């Protein structure tokens, strides 16, 4: 999905607020902020209500000036509570009474997702890829910098997981797919405008096709 | 009006409302109480495989660094497959989730509010030299810089170079922090 959260080159940005080994305090800044990652994990491993990948998808799905003036945790308070709304365990009413006042929630998809492809290849260390010049509006675990982009292959994975595109939006053909450590010289990714030498994308096997 | 903000309740309002999930029976006892393993457990114990790498040529590490964090016991939630990426004379390497806040946080602890902001997100990968630079770590002009972006499931750690005048410590070694895990900042010697 093209959204805002597609952030990787954007220009405009300020100064990371950040020196280093500064004090960034406790892990938790507030009361609540272990809430979203303890009540997905109740979503994800006791309920099985939805994957992780359906928790990035519907932050993902946040309005995009709505995304762009949330905090990190309370994005994932909103996503979280979506994904509740949309399984229908909860309700929004629910919810906004429980709150006592507005609790707006990610947009819907406008996306039913796309099953892992059937045809890929399998990739070794040292060879070019391209990575697919290919739109996708649901979850893609892709960085919009690196598409139709050359790279050498780095590292093939030991272990398979699920295309993000399917079980991002809950799809029963996820499949399974190693992915390989792409390296792109920084510029093949943004010409003469980067101070880079290179960039490693870690990019499933359905993402790429031989150079 | 034009682009304004949602009416909203209270943040915190928000999140313990959401925790309607407690009485509908869907929240074990002590569950949410027992994740804040964040707090405690997952920590910035990367500075502990760094040492041992550095004292033991374990440095493992490089080739299969799951089974490296597996002997320690390491594994976890977010760093179930881990690669360690070298520093070299010629090379500095830097982590980053462009799309959202992805890190091994087992070992490197959850992530800063820094590494999730959108400058970080969305600067480290196109200009890493100036971001470090502003953020108080200069890379010398014959070092190449490479940025590892956190899209699917390998989590990384930084393995630093060893800083000279640290020879014969003990794993003492354990001068690296955070920063130095996630490739920002460079291991220092007091
Ligand atoms: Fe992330």
């Amino acid at each position: 999905m093209d959204g805002v959260h597609d952030l990787a080159g954007v220009q405009g940005f300020g100064k990371v607020p950040h020196t280093v080994n500064a004090d960034i305090g406790p892990t938790f800044h507030a009361e609540w902020e272990h809430l979203p990652y303890s009540l997905m994990f109740a979503g994800v491993a006791e309920l099985g209500a939805f994957s992780v990948d359906e928790v990035r998808y519907v932050v993902e799905r946040m309005e995009p000036r709505h995304y762009m003036m949330t905090p990190y945790y309370e994005r994932y308070v909103i996503g979280v509570a979506t994904l509740m709304v949309e399984k229908g365990i909860l309700t929004q009413d629910e919810l906004e009474s429980l709150a006592g006042g507005p609790f707006p929630l990610s947009r819907p998809s406008e996306s039913e997702g796309r099953p892992a492809p059937v045809e890929t290849t399998t990739f070794e260390v040292g060879q070019r890829v391209r990575v697919r010049d290919e739109y996708v509006p649901g979850h893609i675990r892709m960085p919009a910098y690196c598409r139709g982009r050359v790279g050498t292959i780095s590292h093939r994975t030991t272990e398979k997981w699920p295309f993000p595109d399917a079980i991002g939006h809950g799809r029963n053909d996820a499949g399974e797919e190693p992915t390989y450590h792409v390296k792109f010289a920084a510029e093949e990714l943004f010409g003469s405008d980067t101070d880079g030498g290179s960039v490693v994308v870690d990019l499933f096997e359905g993402y790429l096709e031989p150079a | 009006t034009e682009n304004a903000a949602p009416a909203q309740a209270p943040v915190s309002d928000r999140a313990w409302a959401l925790f309607a999930l407690d009485g509908k029976g869907l929240v074990p006892d002590g569950y949410v109480e027992g994740w804040k393993t964040f707090e405690e457990d997952f920590s910035p114990r990367g500075a502990e495989l760094v040492a041992r790498a550095w004292t033991d040529p374990f440095r493992l590490l490089l080739t299969d660094g799951t089974a490296a964090v597996a002997q320690y016991g390491y594994l976890g939630p977010q760093g179930e497959y881990i690669v360690a990426v070298e520093d070299t004379p010629t090379l500095k390497n830097v982590i980053v989730c462009s799309l959202c806040a992805c890190t091994a946080w087992p070992i490197l602890g959850l992530p800063p509010t820094w590494y999730k902001s959108f400058e970080y997100r969305a600067r480290v990968v196109r200009e890493p030299r100036k971001v470090l630079s502003e953020m108080g770590t200069e890379i010398a002009s014959d070092i190449e810089i490479r940025v590892y972006d956190t899209t699917a499931e390998t989590r990384y750690m930084v393995l630093p170079q060893r800083p000279a005048g640290t020879e014969g410590w003990s794993q003492q070694l354990q001068i690296v922090t955070k920063d130095c895990l996630i490739g920002v900042a460079i291991p220092q010697v007091p």
